[PDB]
């Protein structure tokens, strides 16, 4: 179990640490977060108490170095920065423990969600999508927009996730016009997936961090890039039967965890009743469907 | 954006364009089968393509052939439109392309749309005006190259016959929309019109008769009257 400690909260915050969260108050002794379970990606974000504006985070991997996090006055955020020093941080761990002014990563253990969650999800692939390359953590908030966002402006900051687009070139073989545009199966099969993202992991990692971008910090460009993923299987005569049933426990547990009271801006009504009701698979998320007819019947 | 009413003087500048109307690409008869279910037979089609400034009408016939094997004719139908008018414009020299395409059917954008990724800068356009293109099968000598076709072609026609040389642009379309309007809502009394006095002819090279610009006026006004008697008998008013 690893832990990301803080130097300390100078300011009232609601900090989260993957699907939890808690409100730290002004000056209150928080030195951060223990028991963060080893294996998977994890993300650390805020939001202040004085300006809901802007929620901000980090997604990191504890098996990369020793992370903590120290608000800024000057740029006026919790900043996560990485200590080189083991001996000095494992002190500082140890300290904080002793003195019991840590929360702990709360995981109940019959509880798969985080992995269910981040299946396929690997810094790698976060560290490309974000590119900040001289820090092993990696940076998201609320306005950050995507490369696709800014073609339709600063691009140091932007989400570099795989552009798709229906109406494309790269989308539409010449002299295959119908075909492609009503069966996608050639652009999900052939561009992207032998293509771009190499195998359906790399895709279903990039879906799934989309997905946890939109969630944690309403971010509007990630919540169209995942729609966009989902809608182009669907949209697929011709997909392996494998990634099919992937998909649908990816979307079922990603529903599942989705705020029953924010379903009106992270889910687009279009999307999800072409996926399934009119779609090529809308026979093949039998689990997915189950769980949106009894959370969400009135967007459908 | 969307044509409409209020930027309707668009039509007659100097940016080429073409409004592309697929009412009568898929046309077929329903019957009954020796068995009583029903069947369709399809009969020759066009794609109505046309420069509302210059008159100039691409009339891309459409053979029953097209059809043969295939399934969805109804969608089938937009793509193939959508490819034909690409093959047009590809064809045509980059100074006579046009800059816009207006369809008269919002069914006919994204069919479009994908089969002219190749020409970003042409602008592929809706309509909220109701023009009355369908009615193009009731101006006979289109009909009869329509139906005489064994094979595709492309015609080509002038739709405001030789009236360029004495009205406007903007006149010649509002003339052409009022005769359509006619031929569409009772075209037998429109016919009926047209044809009534045997002293004006329809030129072998034309479309329309020969009517002086004072025969314009009165066969304009009877016209009127139609779509507003066929109004009456319709509504009951
Ligand atoms: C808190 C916490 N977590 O790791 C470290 C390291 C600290 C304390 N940090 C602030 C330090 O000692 C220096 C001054 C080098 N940044």
């Amino acid at each position: 179990m690893n832990t990301v400690p803080f130097t300390s909260a100078p300011i009232e915050v609601t900090i989260g640490i993957d699907q939890y969260s808690f409100n730290v108050k002004e000056n209150q002794p928080f030195h951060g977060i223990k028991d963060i379970p080893i294996g998977h990606v994890h993300v650390i974000h805020f939001q202040h108490a004085d300006n809901s504006s802007m929620r901000y985070g980090y997604w990191f991997d504890c098996r990369m170095g020793n992370f903590y996090i120290q608000y800024d006055p000057k740029d006026g955020l919790y900043k996560m920065m990485e200590e080189r020093d083991g001996a000095k941080f494992e002190n500082i761990v140890h300290n904080f423990k002793e003195r019991q002014m840590m929360v702990s990563y709360p995981k109940i253990d019959e509880d798969d969600t985080w992995y269910n969650l981040t299946e396929f999800v690997q810094m790698d692939k976060i560290r490309k999508i974000v590119r900040k390359d001289e820090n092993q953590f990696s940076y998201v908030d609320s306005s950050m927009t995507t490369v696709q966002e800014n073609e339709l402006s600063d691009p140091a900051h932007s989400l570099n996730y795989t552009v798709i687009n229906f109406k494309s070139r790269e989308a539409i073989r010449p002299g295959h016009e119908m075909e492609d545009f009503l069966d996608k199966s050639y652009y999900l099969n052939t561009v992207m997936l032998q293509g771009i993202f190499k195998n359906s992991s790399n895709y279903f990692g990039e879906l799934q961090f989309a997905f946890l971008n939109a969630m944690f910090f309403g971010n509007y460009g990630s919540s169209l890039q995942w729609h966009a993923m989902i809608e182009l299987i669907c949209s697929s005569a011709t997909v392996p039967k494998h990634m099919l049933d992937k998909l649908d426990e990816i979307l079922y547990y990603q529903i599942k965890t989705l705020p029953e009271q924010y379903s009106d801006i992270l889910l687009n009504e279009r999307v999800w009743n072409i996926c399934l009701y009119s779609s090529f698979q809308k026979n093949s998320l039998h689990n997915t469907e189950k769980i949106m007819e009894n959370k969400y019947p009135e967007l459908l | 954006g969307a044509m409409n009413s209020s930027n309707y003087a668009e039509l007659f500048n100097n940016d080429i364009k073409l409004f592309v109307d697929d009412t009568n690409v898929y046309r077929v008869t329903v019957h009954k089968t020796f068995e009583g279910n029903v069947a369709t037979k399809a009969i020759n089609g066009c794609i109505f393509t046309l420069n509302p400034k210059t008159g100039h009408l691409f009339l891309k016939i459409i053979h029953t052939s097209v059809w043969a094997g295939q399934k969805r004719l109804s969608q089938l139908a937009k793509w193939k439109t959508a490819e034909e008018v690409s093959a047009l414009v590809r064809s045509l020299p980059k100074e006579e392309q046009p800059k816009q395409i207006i369809v008269t059917r919002k069914a006919m954008l994204d069919p479009l749309e994908v089969h002219m990724l190749d020409f970003p800068n042409i602008a592929i356009r809706p309509t909220e005006l109701r023009l009355p293109f369908s009615a193009a099968m009731s101006i006979d000598k289109l009909s009869d190259v329509v139906m005489k076709a064994t094979e595709p072609q492309m015609v080509l026609f002038n739709i405001y016959d030789d009236w360029l040389d004495r009205i406007s642009s903007y006149t010649a379309f509002s003339r052409l929309t009022l005769l359509l309007r006619a031929l569409k809502t009772n075209e037998e009394s429109a016919k009926m019109i047209l044809l009534s006095d045997p002293t004006i002819t329809i030129k072998s090279y034309h479309l329309w008769p020969s009517f002086t610009d004072e025969q314009w006026i009165t066969i304009e006004s009877q016209m009127r009257d139609l779509i507003l008697t066929e109004y009456g008998r319709k509504y009951n008013v």
